[PDB]
């Protein structure tokens, strides 16, 4: 309903849920760019079995949302492009939507949901997409934007637990 | 027993033909199933993408105390002019005949307290654009009230124009709450067609 | 609609590679992205998948022309009498000049799928002892297959 | 195995042959109902047209 | 009578155009009108509908070929070295010298038959680097259909 | 019968019609030739559809008459060519009866009638065919000569009344 719950994490909306660092969407500010699995590597538990594991292969949930009133203005767009850590990077648009978007008008809605599958040319690989943020219409009135990533369907190699015997 | 007819050991560059293998007995790297895999072209023409009818370039800027005045207008040639750049006209631009219908979508991003009626236009080919409010309303169009509904979409009919005007016109001015911009898509019906492929 | 499917689309002959030897040969890295009609096809799907299909054609101005393909992680000639191109496991053409060659490479990538990439190699000379003669190769791409559609290129 | 016999390679204009499409898989502007279609030039010539006897 | 069917009446191997390039090329408008044996049968009926089928001989006097179709709305070359005899889009047909070439074209009018008319257009270079060739191109109607017969011209 | 009557229009021989100028046959007169739909861009409510509409498809059915007594000698080649205004234009003949014809011989008739149907290479058109009149033997004791079309199995566009939706 309200209250997606996940292992020791709980997120609001209308494998864990991973939080990043808010974003301070000011009306001069270009946009962000964020690389999967690359802002989960310094990420707790998965950070450990990124780092213990060769291979991998997971999928992704990506939550964006900016608390706001019912009198801002201005327009996100939120896309993931197959092909800087945490922190991602603070940075045509108008052909970027042949991939897998949302827009986030402030008028509307204020939350985005982007489930990405496992896109690779092969079925595993050593630890592919970057989720960016772009503000295409102008904020009119600042406003924070939070994103949460929940890594999953998550699986690994068989090396570290095969036996000699 | 046979005899060799004119056009033999002939280099026709659009004759598809079967051949012998260089790598005989080599087994390839075996096909997975990648997800979203394109057979055909008119898969990805469908896709709504912004049109650059102006980041500021993909904007459309609207602003208070204008009635009766045109908020944009535009000719729906989709080889030059603002087509030119977006997905469709990226990918019209493989073939010589089109031969299809269009969506034309707009969406406004100003404030929840702002209202406005606007009329979206279409005039057919081979006919003159609207020059006023009355001519606009006479003609083929949707009355657009941007208070209750923030995104309206409008299939422009099969043309094969290979193609009229649209455009958009304040019927009350802009009432903002104590610029505001719309944003417009361009997609193909599922009854396009494409052919001719050229370079 | 049969000239939007991707077997319409892609597969078709266009000219990658021209060169003109002397009698010393010729190297080339397999590279589609050679020719700029080509490339902007082909930056328009993430991952691309298809056989390929070599239809050589050679002319002269003032004989035997050996076209050698080398498969991905063999090595290339440095001199036109090298010990590569006396290697049975290149596989090699033999044809006259003013005539053409025409043959198929299937598959050879390490992925599933090609990401826009080392195809191969052509190598190129002429048999006969001790004339310019031009060689033009002309690829057709065969079975194609296509995933992750992208934006076209606009710069 | 064959062997080729006299009169190959050879350009006749009278011979109806069969022959390799330069445009593969296009699809040609489709045929509409005109009225008048005519198969036998047997059709035209039973027409009455006048004569210039003066 | 099977002499008079449109199908033998129109559908015979007729010369359209004969030039002259050196080693540069030339390029012909496709007008069936150019030979008055042909035009005064083709002015006999209002529409005609036929696919196409060319023949090509290339005779030296004191070599390869380049003969390329041009479909209708897309544009001819103005120099021998242009990138429109490099397009892979423009289907193109290379063979010797004193041989002869042979291909198809079908009906690529933009109404549903021709009204007594842009039919494409035909490209010939010499494709050797640094003698007279004569190229003769032989047009044969298949597949003939004609509707509403005129009148035939008397001045 | 004798009075066939379509709309607001009635005419008399042994969607409506249209009747033309009467010509006036000399006897040093040498023809008349009419263009269709052209010769009715000015005749009404066709000329209306015709200027809003831009692709039209019509057939059309042309009464040629000549009001004249039974002494009169002459005799005229009513034909319609495929491939001016309302007025016409005022001007081998031999080789014109393999097209759709029909001769007014005064001994015998006064009155010839043609049915044409739409002929073109495309199934609509923006709005083809000539109605011509000859006098072929000349006229021998003037002779009015009055042309009735009426258009007929008239269809026209979709455009101007498919709405955006």
């Amino acid at each position: 309903v309200q209250q997606i719950t996940l292992g020791n994490s709980t997120i609001t909306t209308q494998c864990r849920f991973y939080t990043l660092d808010s974003k301070t969407w000011t009306t001069g500010s270009k946009g962000w760019c964020w690389k999967l699995p690359d802002a989960l590597k310094d990420m707790g538990v998965f950070g450990q079995n990124m780092f213990f594991h060769s291979l991998g292969r997971s999928g992704y949930t990506v939550h964006v949302q900016c608390n706001a009133t019912k009198f801002h203005s201005g327009c996100l767009l939120v896309v993931v492009i197959p092909e800087p850590g945490e922190r991602g990077i603070d940075l045509l648009l108008g052909n970027l939507l042949i991939f897998p978007h949302q827009f986030i008008n402030l008028r509307t809605n204020n939350t985005a949901t982007i489930v990405i599958p496992y896109i690779n040319s092969v079925p595993i690989d050593s630890m592919n997409v970057s989720l960016m943020v772009i503000p295409i219409a102008p904020l009119t009135v600042s406003l924070p934007i939070t994103v949460t990533i929940a890594p999953m369907c998550t699986e690994f190699s068989g090396i570290r637990s095969k036996s000699i015997v | 027993p046979t005899t060799t007819l004119p056009g033999s050991g002939q280099f026709l560059t659009t004759d598809d033909r079967q051949s012998p293998s260089a790598l005989p007995n080599y087994e390839p790297t075996p096909r997975i199933h990648i997800p979203g895999k394109v057979h055909n072209l008119l898969e990805i023409i469908q896709v709504d993408t912004l049109i650059p009818m102006n980041v500021n370039s993909y904007l459309i800027p609207l602003n208070a105390n204008r009635q009766n005045e045109q908020v944009f207008g535009t000719n729906l040639f989709i080889g030059d002019g603002v087509f030119k750049t977006t997905l469709l006209g990226e990918i019209v631009q493989y073939y010589t005949h089109w031969s299809g219908s269009l969506r034309f979508s707009l969406m406004y991003t100003g404030p929840a307290l702002s209202s406005a009626k606007l009329i979206l236009a279409y005039t057919p080919p081979g006919a003159r654009g609207p020059q006023d409010r009355r001519e606009a309303m006479l003609g083929t169009h949707v009355v657009w009230d941007i208070g209750l509904q923030s995104t309206i979409v409008m299939t422009i009919p099969w043309t094969s124009g290979v193609a009229g005007f649209l455009s958009c016109w304040y019927q009350t001015s802009l009432i903002l709450p104590p610029q505001v911009y719309l944003l417009s898509f361009i997609s193909a019906c599922p009854d396009f067609k494409l052919r001719l492929m050229k370079d | 609609g049969s000239e939007t499917d991707v077997e319409c689309f892609l597969g078709r002959a266009a000219c990658v590679h021209v060169t003109e030897i002397q009698n010393l040969f010729n190297d080339w890295k397999i590279n589609l992205s050679s020719l700029v009609q080509l490339r902007k096809k082909l930056e328009l799907f993430t991952y691309v998948r298809f056989d390929s299909e070599y239809t050589i054609l050679a002319t002269a101005s003032q004989l035997v022309v050996q076209a050698m393909y080398v498969p991905p992680g063999a090595p290339n000639p440095k001199e036109w009498d090298d010990y590569t191109w006396q290697s049975a496991s290149n596989p090699s053409v033999f044809f006259k000049v003013g005539d053409t060659s025409r043959f198929s490479v299937p598959y050879v990538g390490l992925a599933s799928a090609y990401n826009c990439n080392h195809m191969g190699s052509m190598a190129f000379r002429i048999v006969n002892e001790h004339t310019l003669v031009k060689i033009r190769v002309y690829h057709r791409a065969k079975h194609v297959e296509a995933w992750i559609p992208r934006a076209p290129r606009a710069l």
